[PDB]
């Protein structure tokens, strides 16, 4: 699944 | 592997319904994308976030006539009652973590043209080379294009009614009041200027053409 | 109103380095990230990378590792990108934009900073008076021009009759060909005004400390 962690 | 493929640059009549397609790489079929709007000579603007189920959230100052929907890997931007302000390049973006780093990737963009806008036909002013420049064995012909809207024009120079393509510099259009302006320069030798019967500046705009010719010859 | 205010246009030499700034106002700087996007003249958007001002953590597009460095200063709410070892390929508009820690949306954008990497040299324009051929002298109005040929860099300032001729003036933005700008201005007056009254274009090029006034002669 799509994962965004900046 | 994360790829956005965009709908072919498309034209729409004013007031019609537009649907743009952004297609995700198949393994990323579930992903949330963002749509951006870039009007000429302005920064991109955030239009909306669009999820796999077709649910969306629009950005600051985006009218209700923009909506989004989804089908498999396809992400659609729909514009009802398309307006002149809606003319722009629409770009999709998608974020993910690949090899433990964040990456954002853009689509190549879709240029959206709005046909049938209110039309102001261009005015041409054409100037011959100055005595002073001719004395330097050079000859710049100047074509000044004004009072037109919308901004899309093309410029063609003719020599004795036939194409002259070499030595032409033509500007992008820019705002002047509520209309646009542009300029074109044809660089010749003084010998090329004297040796032709006529030169023509020919401007296309919204299916119309305007031309203005000048001659080196005396007015006898 | 959330705003990102970027530093002004940069003209720099190849092999050099440039620092663009991005000052945030009207939102919590450390509740969001800053990302940087590259736009070459006729091209699309290229994502450069992201800095989390609250953590100082960065993520870069592989293509820019070793080219771009992202820094942020929480005390000034300012993000920075240093571009190093500059070439022709680095000539572009650079945008900063706000994003969240956990979503893709770049929801607010800077105005952009034009970086031009060039060896172009300062060049004073050649100014030429533009009178009509005899065929364009038969009207109720008459249009004169001024050709400002082969200058660098922008801008020039152009007036007519030291500004005494203000309405009926159209000054066209410059065309760029092989590191020289060219522009033209027109002024339209009643046919009874010229050539009985003097008309001059006044062209100043601050970069060259030059001014030229050209009288329009039949």
């Amino acid at each position: 699944v799509q994962i965004i962690n900046k | 592997q994360l790829v956005l493929t965009q709908s072919s640059s498309a034209s729409f009549s004013l007031g019609a319904s537009a649907k743009l397609t952004c297609t995700l790489s198949s393994q990323h079929s579930t992903y949330t994308i963002e749509w951006y709007q870039q009007q000429p000579l302005k920064p991109p603007k955030y239009v909306m976030e669009l999820k796999k189920d077709g649910s969306h959230s629009t950005g600051d100052g985006i009218p209700d006539r923009f909506s989004g929907s989804s089908s498999g890997a396809d992400r659609y931007l729909s514009i009802s009652n398309i307006q002149p302000e809606d003319e722009a390049i629409y770009i999709c973006g998608v974020g993910d973590t690949i090899k433990e780093q964040f990456v954002y990737v853009f689509g190549g963009g879709t240029k959206v043209t709005v046909l049938g806008q209110p039309k102001s036909t261009p005015t041409l002013t054409v100037f011959p080379p100055s005595s002073e420049e001719l004395k330097e064995n050079k000859a710049t012909l100047v074509c000044l294009i004004s009072n037109f809207s919308p901004s899309g024009v093309t410029v063609a120079w003719k020599a004795n009614g036939t194409p002259i393509t070499q030595g032409v510099d033509t500007s992008n259009p820019t705002k002047e009041g509520n209309k646009f302006m542009a300029s074109s320069f044809l660089h010749l030798t003084s010998d090329q200027w004297r040796s032709h019967n006529s030169f023509t500046c020919q401007v296309t705009h919204e299916g119309d053409t305007v031309e203005k010719s000048l001659s080196p010859a005396e007015c006898l | 109103q959330v705003q990102l205010q970027q530093s002004g246009a940069a003209l720099v030499r190849p092999g050099t380095s440039v620092k663009v700034s991005c000052r945030a106002s009207e939102y919590a700087f450390t509740n969001y990230v800053i990302e940087w996007v590259k736009q070459r003249p006729g091209q699309g958007l290229e994502w450069i990378g992201v800095i989390n001002p609250g953590s100082g953590g960065t993520n870069y597009n592989e293509k820019f590792k070793g080219k771009a460095t992202l820094i942020a200063d929480k005390s000034s709410s300012t993000a920075y990108m240093q571009l190093s070892s500059l070439t022709s390929d680095d000539s572009a508009v650079y945008f900063c934009a706000r994003s969240t820690y956990y979503s893709g949306a770049l929801d607010y954008w800077g105005q952009g900073t034009s970086v031009t990497v060039s060896s172009a040299k300062t060049t004073a324009p050649s100014v030429y008076p533009l009178a009509p051929v005899c065929g364009d002298t038969t009207g109720s109005s008459v249009t004169l021009g001024c050709l400002v040929k082969g200058y660098f860099p922008e801008p020039v300032t152009l007036t007519w009759n030291s500004g005494s001729l203000s309405s009926g003036v159209h000054t066209f933005p410059a065309v760029l060909q092989s590191d020289l700008y060219t522009l033209s201005s027109s002024v339209t007056v009643t046919s009874s005004t010229w050539p009985s009254q003097s008309i001059t274009c006044n062209v100043a090029h601050p970069a060259s400390s030059t001014k030229v006034d050209k009288k329009i002669e039949p």
